[PDB]
């Protein structure tokens, strides 16, 4: 069985105090006139899915609803809130409680607290860890569902519990029907009166009149035509395109060297036509640093290049700092310079137990120059030197300019999908449109085409050497033609 | 005028106003969250 | 971009519709028209005036 | 540490003072500061509202922290000052609106 929430299950969001304001707020409310389950006790206590959150309500002419369970399993092998009220003392626990196979009242804990005629509505949301309770008790006159009104709840409660509340279960008094309705992320407009009780409220997803009172901050609308929104179609599915190579890239070759060059005279080492697995670089323990100036380091799996080299040479510890853009000393202006716009990531870790000895084979002395009383000079690295020992350090130098990648990361791609709206990323470029068929004759070496805007007017998918448009989906505005809200609430749709 | 006044206002969006890059998009798939909003926001300056 | 045009709410046809209007006014009653009922004048006698 | 505007349960090492009424002050209730004067109100705070605010976000009224009453802050007056003058070429005696 279902019921309609009708306007049922608004809650005053915060403790700020306001009154004859049309206040408006984004909060997991109860969307308004969608269905609740709604359950029977009669001659029902099932467990049901928390969700983002829930509201709850209940009927009673006797008290026979008298608690609720929250958990993942709610067997004694999680942590579970048990809420119960028995006669005049409520009583609430976070106990991994051994409950019943069908848990019921008759007629390793981190917190414990003790203190139809009856509509008792309730609120529970489960936010960063904090389980938050609004609830509100009002008189009734009404046996067969909820009745139709509005009135607002109150914050009452707010437990800190960590818990991971994935499911629900509520308690009864055996010798009383209740809802169960999600709540979700919709905007309201609200009415405080002259006491600051909330009296009205406006869902702004419920209906076109309901978007052009949310849009005009008003509960009374003129007569007119009103922009409230702007309608864009949405993508179905995403399409992931990369050349279809299976080599891996030579990393371990740089990495783990059996010997590396000196920073005088570093080596510069170029990576392509291969699929590059970045995450054995960024899991592996083995670095001292891992410090990216260009991308985020997580980001490398889905990105990627034209081209990627690997700049290897031995550097003294205290020198790591030196290897970055924007920097500048004896090694960052004398033997090894980076571009100040440059892209990529510097890894590094110590050798004291590979190449110090004591190991003089080591010298040192534009951006990327290879410089090969004397201006040179030499370390003797020993084990008993920590930021007088030697670092081997290599930089990973990548070139994202949009041209043709021949360094991919190890993702999968997809079949494409044509004349449909869809989430694209070739090559690691991403956008959302149309992916048709076109005459646009690409020259060999060009890979992607641009607009006046600078964005993607057309690709060529890198497995198939063809060319794609991209249109992005239908859009435009949205209007409400309504006459006075006083003369009607119907409205039409432009 | 108003074909230049428009024409204006798309070109704008080439520029980059300080950020790595002019596409939106570019910056999101390259950078976390805590790097991505003062790239973006250096855009949104500019177009606002 | 985000970037669109609106018609405009008289189309052309309405508008030459307008101003065929005035100009049959304007030849078969002169300046009555305006003020108040278009009282036909023969347009030599319109002239006239 | 969670600053949200609500009843603060731990509050900082220091001495509270004797509150004053009609008068412009420089107030700080539970860390929260400002000028104005502070008076007696009706404004009917539910037990759980601790502050309350205006359209720009302003304090509006607060409840004291040590009894439960509401008071109103109104700015501390203020306004314009314009010089009504004869040009100095005529004399040097001006008023003030
Ligand atoms: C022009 C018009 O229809 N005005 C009516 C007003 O007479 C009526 O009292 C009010 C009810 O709230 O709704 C509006
Ligand atoms: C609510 O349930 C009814 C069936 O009783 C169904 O026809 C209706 O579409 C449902 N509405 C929503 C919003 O789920
Ligand atoms: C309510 O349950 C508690 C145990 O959780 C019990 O100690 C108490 O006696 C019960 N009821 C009353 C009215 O005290
Ligand atoms: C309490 O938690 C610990 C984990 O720190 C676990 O080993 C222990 O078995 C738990 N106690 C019970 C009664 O399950
Ligand atoms: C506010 O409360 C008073 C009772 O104190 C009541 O008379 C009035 O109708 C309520 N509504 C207003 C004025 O917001
Ligand atoms: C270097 O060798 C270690 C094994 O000792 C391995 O775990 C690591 O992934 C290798 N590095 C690279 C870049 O392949
Ligand atoms: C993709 O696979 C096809 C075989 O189905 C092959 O002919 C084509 O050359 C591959 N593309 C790339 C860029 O390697
Ligand atoms: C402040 O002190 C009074 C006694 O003068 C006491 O009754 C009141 O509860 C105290 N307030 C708080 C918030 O502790
Ligand atoms: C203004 O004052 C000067 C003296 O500095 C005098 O010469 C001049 O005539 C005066 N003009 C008027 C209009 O009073």
């Amino acid at each position: 069985a279902y019921t309609n929430s009708f306007t049922r299950g608004v809650y005053y969001p915060d403790k700020v105090f306001r009154s004859s304001v049309l206040h408006s707020t984004q909060d997991l409310f109860l969307p308004f006139f969608s269905n609740v389950t709604w359950f029977h006790a009669i001659h029902d206590n099932p467990v049901l899915p928390f969700n983002d959150g829930v509201y709850f309500a209940s009927t009673e002419k006797s008290n026979i609803i008298r608690g609720w369970i929250f958990g993942t399993t709610l067997d004694s092998k999680t942590q579970s809130l048990l809420i119960v009220n028995n006669a005049t003392n409520v009583v609430i626990k976070v106990c991994e409680f051994q409950f019943c196979n069908d848990p019921f009242l008759g007629v390793n804990c981190t917190f414990e607290y003790v203190s139809f005629k009856n509509l008792r509505e309730f609120v529970f949301k489960n936010i960063d860890g904090y389980f938050k309770i609004y609830s509100k008790h009002t008189p009734i006159n009404l046996v067969r569902d909820l009745p139709q009104g509005f009135s607002a709840l109150e914050p009452l409660v707010d437990l800190p519990i960590g818990i991971n509340i994935t499911r629900f279960q509520t308690l009864l008094a055996l010798h009383a029907a209740y809802y169960v309705g999600y709540l979700q992320p919709r905007t309201f407009l609200l009415k405080y009166n002259e006491n600051g009780t909330i009296t009205d409220a406006v869902d702004c997803a419920l209906d076109p009149l309901s978007e052009t009172k949310c849009t005009l901050k008003s509960f009374t609308v003129e007569k007119g035509i009103y922009q409230t929104s702007n309608f864009r179609v949405q993508p179905t599915e995403s399409i992931v395109r990369f050349p279809n190579i299976t080599n891996l890239c030579p990393f371990g070759e740089v990495f783990n060297a059996t010997r590396f060059a000196s920073v005088y005279a570093w080596n510069r080492k170029r990576i392509s036509n291969c699929v590059a697995d970045y995450s054995v670089l960024y899991n592996s323990a083995s670095f001292s640093t891992f410090k990216c100036y260009g991308v985020s380091p997580t980001k490398l799996n889905d990105l990627c290049f034209t081209n990627v080299y690997a700049d290897s040479f031995v550097i003294r510890g205290d020198e790591v700092r030196q290897i970055a853009p924007g920097q500048t000393g004896k090694i960052a202006d004398y033997n090894y310079k980076l571009p100040d716009d440059f892209t990529g990531c510097v890894i590094a870790w110590n050798s004291n137990n590979l190449d110090s000895k004591g190991n003089y084979n080591y010298l040192y002395r534009k951006p990327f120059e290879r410089d090969i009383y004397f201006p040179l000079q030499s370390y003797g690295f020993q084990p008993t030197n920590v930021g007088y020992q030697p670092y081997r350090v290599v930089v990973l130098s990548f070139e994202l300019l949009h041209a043709p990648a021949t360094v991919c990361g190890p993702k999968k791609s997809t079949n494409l999908v044509k004349n449909k709206c869809v989430n694209f990323n070739f090559n690691g470029l991403t956008g959302t449109g149309v992916l048709t068929e076109s005459n646009k004759k690409f020259l060999p070496f060009q890979q992607f085409g641009r607009d006046i805007a600078d964005t993607t007017d057309a690709v060529r998918d890198p497995q198939t050497l063809e060319i794609l448009d991209i249109t992005p989906c239908s859009f435009g505005g949205v209007s409400v033609i309504t006459p006075g809200t006083n003369t009607s609430n119907q409205v039409a749709v432009l | 005028q108003n074909a230049q006044a428009l024409n204006t206002l798309v070109k704008q969006l080439s520029s980059n106003f300080g950020a790595i890059s002019s596409v939106l998009n570019d910056i999101l798939s390259r950078l976390d969250p805590p790097e991505a909003e003062v790239q973006i926001d250096r855009l949104i300056t500019g177009r606002l | 971009n985000g970037l669109t045009v609106l018609p405009p709410l008289l189309t052309d046809e309405m508008i030459a519709q307008y101003t065929s209007a005035l100009l049959a006014g304007t030849i078969t009653s002169g300046w009555t028209f305006g003020a108040g009922a278009a009282l036909q004048i023969p347009f030599a006698m319109q002239m006239a005036y």
